């Protein structure tokens, strides 16, 4: 009946202290279409993010990316918050520059 | 270019 | 080499929240060239791909009355699938369509789709031949009645044999510059000690265009396809795209691994290790 979202955290090229970048948030393989995508800085909901159009797999599951340009720092945490039907709280996941 | 056929169910 | 167009639609019923979002997107391979959004300002056939941007004033009406259309007989044929499938008014769903043509480097037509989904699971689909259906359940067979009566495939082959194949063949000329290029992947391998015991190698690749690509590691020349954990390929948000490979490795035998790479962007297969 469902499926429930996969969830990448990553940046669009290598992340470097100081050199402005792009923040994104891959959410694909699920059903229904409905769902939720913040991406956090600190912990806080990052404002005006965008997301590409809804479209969908060979297998009829749907995709989306969110993304944000930023400017990494040693110190700022991100992260992506994923809330769908399948979930009974939201997912957090953490972005690690090494994956 | 899109199909300009319309089908329904 | 061989080049794809797709158009995609889905619509999405809300009750009680106004009548069902439909948004439906067109591609040439992994490029992504129009838009259409029944929940925007203006809705039209929205051009995204610089190649596009020269097509005219009536090409434009012309598309867009083709999505209003199409939004329009989706919401009967989600009112019709209510009914097929004995459910409740209450509920929201899924109405999700996928149709257009493949060609060779020749330009020549490889095959032809059209296939439809509810709720996420295959409904009805115009098989390879392009002449009969595919029904996945009985309230199916109701369409594939209706659509034989009718002869609908008839219709779809004269589409996906004709102006699918031709208006690829256009847009693969007008958008050479990028449609037509390959961008091969930026590759290297990282290391993570995990224990005393264990480490991770982690091959990447990124900057890629198209996102087909394959990702294998080795271990003493054998392919690791249980013991690998491979992401998804993901978009960069640039064009290009991004995908890695995982094995967790036993300490000290680190250079028993290798890392594959294929891609159209690449003339020969790559070897990469972990250096040093």
């Amino acid at each position: 009946i469902q499926r429930t979202p996969k969830i990448q955290v990553y940046s669009r090229h290598p992340a470097e202290n100081g050199k402005s970048n792009f923040l994104n948030c891959y959410v694909s393989g699920f059903h229904p279409s409905d769902i939720e995508v913040d991406l956090l800085k600190n912990g806080e909901r990052i404002e005006k993010v965008e997301h590409s159009d809804l479209s969908f797999s060979k297998d009829w599951s749907f995709y989306l990316l969110y993304y944000t340009e930023f400017t990494p720092t040693e110190k700022d945490e991100y992260a992506c918050r994923v809330n769908h039907v399948t979930l009974s709280q939201p997912k957090i996941v953490k972005w690690d520059r090494d994956m | 270019l899109r199909n300009q056929s319309v089908f329904n169910f | 080499g061989s080049h794809s167009m797709r158009y995609f639609h889905t619509s999405v019923s809300r009750p009680g929240r106004g009548e069902p979002r439909f948004i439906t997107v067109g591609y040439v391979d992994d490029t992504l060239f129009v838009r259409f959004d029944s929940d925007a300002a203006s809705p039209r056939e929205e051009g995204r791909a610089p190649w596009i941007e020269q097509e005219g004033p009536e090409h434009w009406d012309r598309e867009t009355q083709i999505c209003k259309a199409k939004a329009q007989t989706d919401r009967e044929d989600l009112r019709t699938l209510l009914r097929y499938y004995n459910q409740s008014e209450a509920g929201s769903h899924t109405l999700q369509n996928m149709y257009g043509c493949d060609v060779g480097p020749d330009g020549r037509l490889l095959r032809g789709y059209h296939q439809d989904a509810y709720d996420g699971k295959d409904y009805i689909a115009l098989n390879e031949d392009l002449s009969s259906w595919t029904a996945a359940d009985t309230a199916a067979q109701i369409t594939q009645r209706k659509w034989e009566a009718a002869r609908v495939a008839e219709q779809l082959r004269a589409y996906l044999e004709g102006e699918c194949v031709e208006w690829l063949r256009r847009y693969l000329e007008n958008g050479k510059e990028t449609l037509q290029r390959a961008d091969p992947p930026k590759t290297h391998v990282t290391h993570h000690p995990i224990s005393d015991h264990e480490a991770t190698l982690r091959c990447w690749a990124l900057g890629f265009y198209p996102a087909e690509i394959t990702l294998t590691w080795q271990r003493d020349g054998e392919d690791q396809t249980q013991d690998t954990e491979l992401v998804e390929t993901r978009p960069a948000g640039d064009r290009t795209f991004q995908k890695w490979a995982a094995v967790v490795v036993p300490s000290g035998e680190e250079q028993r691994y290798t890392c594959h790479v294929q891609h159209e962007g690449l003339p020969k297969p790559l070897t990469l290790r972990w250096e040093p």
